[PDB]
């Protein structure tokens, strides 16, 4: 809802860290990852920039081993210094 | 003309506008013309020229610019850098507190995730895992899957030894006998 | 007149070349002004709201822009972003 921009600046680490994660050794995955970013940034209805930010998470998730992942969570996630 | 400029094709809007008002005062001059009409070819000369020679110090400015730029960069990430970045996007995430996030990312914690999210098709498919009994009866709603928000129609089940599984099949009786965790093919209701 | 970055970020010179914001002075001077805000910010929420805003601009001109090395570079050369 408010956090539009709060859904947007995430997106935007999003999309960098995917980069960092080398997805543009294929062209679809990265033309599918880019093509979301880019949609949420020019998107103004809240509840279609959950959806597509939802799917930037879940495509990010699935880049990621099962076992570092839930360290990840445990650590930035659930004991955040934020 | 522009043979000693970096780029003609920069440099050739300005300098057509300084070379024609050039030219029309040549010509003003051969054909004798009003001292008046000459007075005003040579203030729109003066103008054209002063213009190029502007446009000429900018393109020497941005050349320059980029030059120490590409000088600089040459120099090339951490880590730390992706670590940064894992570190703001978990705080940004847990701060947007939203249920669907939350959601999310409990799954990815317990080992719900994506193996695989497969674009374009004009539907979107994901390989979900689930790897116990409980945390599959949360996702699937009978010949579908309850992720990212949406609603994913079952295409194919598979056991971590990539063998077929009935949905049907797989019951509280069955779980030791079972290959954890499930592969859940399944296709975007789109 | 073309105001200068403070700390020149390469890539933000690249999608100005590739864009041709040269043109434009008022379009210049609000990329340019935007990257000086984020070398003097204070906040990293502050710096990803200035990071957008460059995103928005590029997007307005190539709605399929890829702009992750854009993302990458201030990563790496903002410390609030460290």
């Amino acid at each position: 809802g408010s956090k539009l921009t709060e859904m947007k600046c995430t997106n935007v680490v999003l999309l960098g860290l995917l980069s960092k994660m080398h997805v543009e050794s294929n062209s679809k995955e990265w033309n599918y990852c880019v093509g979301l970013h880019n949609e949420i940034n020019l998107c103004d209805d809240p509840d279609a920039v959950l959806e597509k930010l939802l799917a930037l998470i879940a495509f990010f998730l699935s880049k990621h081993n099962t076992c570092d992942l839930s360290d990840l969570i445990e650590s930035y996630f659930e004991n955040t210094t934020i | 003309p522009l043979g000693s400029v970096a780029s003609a094709y920069a440099a050739l809007p300005s300098w057509i506008a300084y070379e024609k008002a050039r030219a029309d005062l040549e010509e003003a001059k051969k054909n004798d013309v009003s001292p008046q009409l000459l007075k005003q070819l040579t203030k729109a000369c003066n103008i054209a020229k002063s213009e190029f020679e502007r446009e000429a110090s900018v393109q020497k400015k941005l050349d320059k610019m980029a030059e120490q730029a590409a000088a600089s960069m040459y120099k090339e990430r951490k880590s730390k850098i992706v670590s940064a970045m894992h570190s703001l996007l978990f705080g940004m995430l847990k701060k947007l507190d939203m249920s669907s996030v939350n959601t999310i990312i409990e799954q990815a914690r317990n080992g719900v995730l994506p193996l695989s999210i497969i674009p374009a098709a004009s539907a979107t498919r994901l390989i979900v895992v689930t790897p116990n009994l409980e945390v599959l009866s949360k996702v699937r709603q009978e010949n579908n899957v309850h992720y990212a928000g949406a609603i994913w129609s079952i295409v194919e089940v598979k056991d971590a030894n990539g063998a077929q599984v009935h949905l049907k099949e797989v019951t509280a009786a069955n779980e030791l006998n079972i290959t954890w965790p499930l592969s859940i093919t399944c296709e975007r209701t789109t």
